RNA sequence: ACUGGCGAGAGACCGAUAGCGAACAAGUACCGCGAGGGAAAGAUGAAAAGGACUUUGAAAAGAGAGUCAAAGAGUGCUUGAAAUUGUCGGGAGGGAAGCGGAUGGGGGCCGGCGAUGCGCCCCGGUCGGUGUGGAACGGCGAGCCGGUCCGCCGAUCG
RNA sequence: CCCGUCUUGAAACACGGACCAAGGAGUCUGACAUGUGUGCGAGUCAACGGGCGAGUAAACCCGUAAGGCGUAAGGAAGCUG
RNA sequence: GAUGAGUAGGAGGGCGCGGCGGUCGCUGCAAAACCUUGGGCGCGAGCCUGGGCGGAGCGGCCGUCGGUGCAGAUCUUGGUG
RNA sequence: AACGACUCUCGGCAACGGAUAUCUCGGCUCUCGCAUCGAUGAAGAACGUAGCGAAAUGCGAUACUUGGUGUGAAUUGCAG
């Protein structure tokens, strides 16, 4: 510890490596969710779509 | 007001005024900047 | 371009597929096409080359060789022709193997089968194509 | 053997060109370059100068101090090599006269409602070739949140220097050497 | 971007710019915060005031929402009114707008500034400091309460 | 590149102008240059400039 | 043995440009294509358009065979752009090539 | 370009298709540039074939020796197809050089160019009569 | 091609820079590298050992780069890089790469006699 | 949610000391009483056309020949670096050698290693030439100011 | 005088090094800080998600009292500002 | 016009390796690699080229990226005195 | 102090060795779809099984396969 910094407080003292949550699935939990409500529209129609 | 020509193809108003867009600002390094961080998407 | 989502473009898929492809799938692989005197006549385009066919050799050393089909060895991706032979340093002599895409089908071995294959061919190719 | 320092060389820094890339910018201070060096204007040579500055050393300026500096000097060309801002503080904009690098979209809107006119730096060329006329203006360059953590330590006696604290609260840095009752007050 | 960093500089150079005689170590002066009291004593004086000790009371499950309590100044209380209202403000001066700040997400109103000059308002908030009412009446003004 | 009469007319819609804003760019306008004429020869060789 | 601080799957492969400097760069490039200069000084073969920017009829919006498809360049003079890039058809050098490009 | 030649030479000068590059960015580094109407293929603001113009091009013109004199049109600057004002001239060397000074410098074109076209001219004009018949002087006198 | 060089070239050093120790060791190569070690005597630079490259030994200005012919190097690829150098015979000349075909080495060297461009290596893979 | 299973697509990833330990009869051979430990090892040619036959030798094999675009691709065979070794050739050497600098001797290498043109005369040959007509255009901003190409006269040189 | 190395001091009777090939060491990530480039500016940020879209892991669009940071500080706090 | 030492250390401008986005090219009339008592350029990292071998790929330039540069570690594996 | 041997050295060729270059039915990483072991005897282990086979792969005394269906003329190192 050196110079004027504030003081650090970062919280990687366990194995937070096994815990690392990636976001490359993300466009593709888009493209689901998207197909997931597509198919729900056509089993409730004429249902609106909004829901209750 | 600057217009544009349209050409007109074989079997087929022409002008169209001139956009602003089309006047707007060079800026080769901010073109450079945008488009190498965005390649990596 | 390609899209269809249970196709793929890549290499190494597309040359694993082709060399470990089933006997009954390198039939298919193994065509030639027909001679233009055939072409016109059955409106088929290609065909899988049969042991008793004869073809015309119209690329390699034997370009313009013409013979009879003896053996689609399907294992080694070639076929043999009647008298397409070399000497071998004794003397004997091994028939050379060539591949059917470098030959070109003069004369058809027809059957009860192959007769209808021709149909389904042309069906498609007198509608798809023509009617189109 | 010369007995010198660094061999009589200079050992100090300036900028001689902008670290910008902007063609723009580049064509400017090619033209400042031949104003400053054919007229011998003291105006010229510092408008070259400040083209070459990083942005913090260009600050900006609000429209509402434009307006305080530009009272009874109407008939002057407000000069700024920086960005004006608009100020909604400032309630009455009278009709002025400003060159600015670059001028926000709501303090442009602002000067020309108000009969003003905004220039750029090639057109107060054409205006005012040696500055003529001209109110050059600077932006406070110390009122920034980098500045209050310089100078002498916050530890030290006499110093009204911010620490570097991740949250502001009871529990960060008030404690001993902040308040007598905990050792000491620093 | 590896290509700018110093180390591809200091290919060749052996020490890696860390020294022949220091050397770059693993841990010399302890992990983290260590010795703050001991060998960085000097450290958390100068630059960390304040930093060791306990102040003040503690509050157990405190919430945030109690205590919300956005605060606008006099100054900026005119540049809450759309600019087709301004218009109208200096049509008429026998009415005075009714801002409400409310409506824009404030609560208190404070008296930093001044108000335009001969332009009453009328200031409709939660709460409002001594000086923001006295600016507002002696422009003409009045100040509502709400909650 | 090569435009459509309707693409090459909805650049203003699309992208505004140095006046008004963009119809679906909400709020945008287009970005001023720091030189309002790049010119240099007419600026340097101007009249006002070589007296 | 094992390399030298291994790749991990959680480097930061993306970034996030302002949107209003992406609006910036795209101003830029479309007003950079109507500067017969520009255009050129970036391979394209424009000798013979007839103007720039090149704005054609919307008819052929509607041609839907692509033997029409380049008979509509032919005639607005973007064809010789468009053979330069089938000329220039090859196989990528080095690695890349392997590697489905 | 359509936009002022000074801003078009900011864009080009590092990089364009038409720029030759070699020995890298040291002492060694030698530039040319390769565009049609660029009379010494210097990469110059001055002989640039992009950020001007008014630029001349001086090159072989099909057969029969034949010189093409092209000149941009000023006001065809967003006009690919009709920017150049073509003049093929088929006859002596003197007449030739005539008709370059003539469009190059009494007009006030681009009289900063004058005598780099008329060398522009003597080498094209001299390959030309070489091409014909074939190298007969090593010209390494002198 | 008469050259427009007229000053003579003076090189201030002929022999190349020599790695230290390159001699002794095989696995250490010619190619110079700066010697960092603490004692090392070619650092120091005594007297009797090997010579460090400085900015001192910078050739001139006007004749560097110049090959012994009195002209500067230009590679070319092909016919058309080669018309490049049309205007600038007396000041560069022309060098087919290394790779080019024999074929096509024919039209580059007829065609720089016809622009009078200097080849240097025009005997190159034609026998 | 999903580093297992089954199926599928993709990549600015690795390219046989890399990438999974394992591209191959790899969790194999092998080691350990045992729990366990755990490798090395890919590429002839387009096609075996994988070298008949003669002669020497106990044999391996050699010599000649043959196949092939190529055996300077001959079954661990594409390309074939260095350490290290043999041979032929040049040279040096009184208890190291090498190395920096300066010449010399002997080698090797280099015709952009070094030119042969230019000016003025006539002999011939060849190819084009003020003033009016057309063709397609241009510079300066309606109007002035131009060149290029074709043709016709005059001029009679270049 | 033998390089590399620690050293006040190395040609050292200090240590490593018989030779060659290939492999072989300040990296990635989180937080913060100064500096610089760029955009906008009393605002700024399309970040969870949604609408879509190169038939599409990109690009494009969306902030309606969302949220972060900033726009006001002082006090242990009640509070005042 | 003046001036030139440099370990630890800092910084600038450059050289080289492998991809990616572009652009300009080379190659069975012979690419890469490798070999050479061929020649040349740069203070230098390196670069260009002749000849040979080899038999199918490769390079320049702009931007951008990285598992990017070895004489040493009783360094690793393999090979050899 | 020739010649020759020896040692060292430079070059040509030949050895030694497997670097480099170009390759790749492999690896690695991301994403997606699916939900299906077993007392009705699983996973695992052992032994056997082909005209000529040791291993790998397959199979179970019906033992590198029976049967049905599809495809429509091979399998292949040799033999038959
Ligand atoms: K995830
Ligand atoms: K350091
Ligand atoms: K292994
Ligand atoms: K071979
Ligand atoms: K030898
Ligand atoms: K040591
Ligand atoms: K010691
Ligand atoms: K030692
Ligand atoms: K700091
Ligand atoms: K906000
Ligand atoms: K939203
Ligand atoms: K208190
Ligand atoms: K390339
Ligand atoms: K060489
Ligand atoms: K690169
Ligand atoms: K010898
Ligand atoms: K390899
Ligand atoms: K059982
Ligand atoms: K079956
Ligand atoms: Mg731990
Ligand atoms: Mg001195
Ligand atoms: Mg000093
Ligand atoms: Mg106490
Ligand atoms: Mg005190
Ligand atoms: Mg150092
Ligand atoms: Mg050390
Ligand atoms: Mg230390
Ligand atoms: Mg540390
Ligand atoms: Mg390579
Ligand atoms: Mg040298
Ligand atoms: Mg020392
Ligand atoms: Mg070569
Ligand atoms: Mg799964
Ligand atoms: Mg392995
Ligand atoms: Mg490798
Ligand atoms: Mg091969
Ligand atoms: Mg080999
Ligand atoms: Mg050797
Ligand atoms: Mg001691
Ligand atoms: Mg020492
Ligand atoms: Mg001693
Ligand atoms: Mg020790
Ligand atoms: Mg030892
Ligand atoms: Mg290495
Ligand atoms: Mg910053
Ligand atoms: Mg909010
Ligand atoms: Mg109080
Ligand atoms: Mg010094
Ligand atoms: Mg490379
Ligand atoms: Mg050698
Ligand atoms: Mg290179
Ligand atoms: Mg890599
Ligand atoms: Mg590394
Ligand atoms: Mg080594
Ligand atoms: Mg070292
Ligand atoms: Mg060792
Ligand atoms: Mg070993
Ligand atoms: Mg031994
Ligand atoms: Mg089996």
């Amino acid at each position: 510890m050196k110079h004027n910094n504030v003081i650090p407080n970062g919280h990687f003292k366990k194995h937070w490596q096994n815990y690392v949550r990636t976001w490359f699935n993300q466009p593709a939990r888009k493209t689901r969710r998207r197909a997931a409500r597509q198919k729900k529209a056509a089993t409730i129609f004429p249902r609106p779509t909004a829901g209750s | 007001i600057p217009t544009t020509t349209v050409q007109s193809l074989e079997n087929d108003s022409a002008a169209v005024p001139l956009p602003a867009v089309m006047k707007a600002p060079i800026r080769p390094d901010v073109v450079t900047y945008v488009h190498s961080n965005i390649s990596k998407n | 371009m390609k899209y269809n989502p249970r196709v793929s473009s890549s290499r190494r898929k597309s040359r694993k597929a082709h060399f470990t492809a089933p006997s009954s799938v390198r039939r298919v692989l193994m065509s030639a096409p027909l001679s233009s005197e055939l072409r016109a006549k059955y409106n088929v385009r290609s065909m899988p080359v049969r042991k008793d066919d004869e073809v015309q050799v119209v690329r390699g050393t034997y370009k313009g060789r013409e013979g009879k089909v003896v053996q689609v060895y399907r294992k080694k991706w070639v076929i043999h022709i009647e008298r397409i032979t070399r000497e071998k340093v004794n003397g004997s002599t091994v028939n050379v193997g060539i591949n059917p895409s470098k030959v070109v089908v003069s004369k058809l071995r027809l059957d009860k089968d192959r007769r209808s294959l021709l149909d389904r061919k042309a069906k498609g190719r007198a509608a798809a194509d023509k009617d189109k | 053997g010369i007995d010198l320092v660094a061999g009589g060389k200079s050992k100090k820094t300036k900028r001689t060109a902008p670290k910008s890339d902007d063609v723009y910018l580049k064509l400017l201070v090619k033209l400042y370059r031949f104003l400053a060096r054919r007229t011998g204007s003291k105006f010229n040579a510092v408008i070259l100068k400040r083209l070459f500055m990083s942005k913090i050393n260009k600050p900006p300026l609000s429209l509402s101090r434009l307006i305080t500096y530009a009272t009874g000097k109407g008939d002057n060309i407000v000069v700024l090599v920086g960005t004006v801002t608009d100020d909604v503080r400032a309630y009455e904009v009278p009709k002025i006269k400003v060159c600015a690098l670059k001028f926000t979209e709501t303090a442009r809107a602002r000067i020309e409602k108000a009969g003003g006119e905004c220039l750029t730096f090639d057109q107060l060329a054409l205006r005012a070739p040696l500055g003529q006329n001209t109110l050059l203006l600077r932006g406070p360059k110390n009122s920034r949140e980098a500045v209050k953590h310089f100078g002498p330590a916050p530890g030290v006696p006499h110093s009204h220097t911010k620490p570097y604290v991740r949250a502001k609260g009871r529990k960060f840095e008030r404690a001993r050497g902040k308040r007598n009752s905990r050792g000491y007050k620093a | 971007t590896t290509r700018f960093k110093k180390n591809r500089k200091k290919r060749g150079h052996v020490s890696a710019g860390h020294g022949r005689i220091g050397k770059h170590r693993k841990h010399p002066g302890g992990r983290g915060n260590a010795g703050g009291m001991h060998h960085h004593r000097i450290l958390f004086d100068k630059y960390h005031p304040g930093y060791f000790g306990k102040v003040g009371m503690r509050y157990f499950h405190k919430l945030r929402n109690k205590f919300y309590c956005p605060t606008v100044n006099i100054d900026t209380l005119w540049s809450l009114v759309p600019q087709e209202v301004k218009d109208k403000a200096a049509a008429n001066k026998g009415t005075a707008p009714l801002i409400d700040v409310t409506q824009f997400g404030y609560f208190k109103v404070l008296g930093k500034g001044v108000l335009p000059t001969g332009q009453p308002v009328v200031v409709k908030a939660k709460l409002i400091s001594k000086n923001a009412e006295k600016k507002i009446k002696e422009n003409g003004g009045a100040v509502v309460l709400t909650a | 590149i090569i435009w459509t009469k309707c693409a090459y007319e909805k650049l203003d819609a699309i992208y505004g102008t140095f006046d008004k804003p963009s119809q679906e760019k909400k709020g945008y306008l287009l970005p001023r240059p720091k030189m309002v004429n790049a010119d240099l020869a007419r600026i340097i060789n101007s009249d006002e400039v070589q007296s | 043995g094992r390399m030298f601080a291994p790749t991990q799957t959680w480097r930061r492969w993306h970034r996030k440009i302002p949107v209003n400097q992406k609006r910036y760069a795209v101003a830029s490039a479309i007003a950079a294509s109507s500067v017969p200069s520009l255009v050129l000084a970036r391979g394209h073969r424009i000798e013979s358009v007839p103007e720039l920017p090149l704005v054609v009829s919307d008819s052929v919006e509607g041609i839907e065979k692509t033997s029409n498809a380049i008979k509509a360049l032919k005639q607005i003079g973007a064809y010789p752009d468009a053979e330069k890039a089938k000329d220039s058809h090859a196989i990528r050098p080095g690695k890349g090539k392997m590697r489905n490009r | 370009t359509t936009v002022p030649g000074q801003l078009v030479w900011e864009i080009v000068k590092k990089n364009n298709s038409f720029l030759v590059k070699e020995f890298g960015n040291g002492t060694a580094g030698v530039v040319f540039s390769k565009e049609p109407n660029n009379l010494y293929n210097l990469h110059s603001y001055k002989h640039s074939g992009l950020a001007n113009k008014k630029t001349v091009t001086i090159q072989p013109d099909g057969k029969d020796k034949s010189v093409l004199l092209a000149t941009s049109k000023t006001k065809k600057q967003n006009k690919p197809s009709r920017l150049l004002n073509k003049s093929v001239m088929k006859k002596e060397f003197s007449r030739m050089a005539k008709a370059v000074t003539n469009q190059v410098g009494d007009n006030y074109y681009r009289p900063d160019l004058k005598k780099a076209a008329l060398a522009r001219l003597s080498a094209v004009h001299r390959s030309l009569k070489v091409t014909k018949s074939g190298a007969k002087k090593r010209n390494r006198q002198a | 091609a008469v050259p427009l060089l007229n000053k003579k070239v003076v090189k201030k050093r002929v022999k190349r820079f020599i790695r230290p120790q390159s001699d002794r060791r095989i696995t250490v190569k010619e190619s110079w590298r700066r010697p960092k070690g603490i004692d090392s005597r070619v650092r120091r630079k005594f007297k009797g050992c090997v010579l460090m490259p400085n900015i001192g030994y910078g050739s001139d200005k006007k004749t560097r780069h110049y090959l012994p012919n009195g002209f500067k190097k230009f590679v070319v690829h092909n016919a058309s890089e080669l018309e490049i150098l049309m205007m600038h015979n007396r000041t560069y000349c022309a060098e087919i790469a290394h790779n080019v075909s024999t074929r096509k080495r024919k039209e580059i060297v007829e065609r720089a006699a016809q622009l009078d461009v200097v080849i240097t290596n025009k005997l190159a893979r034609l026998h």
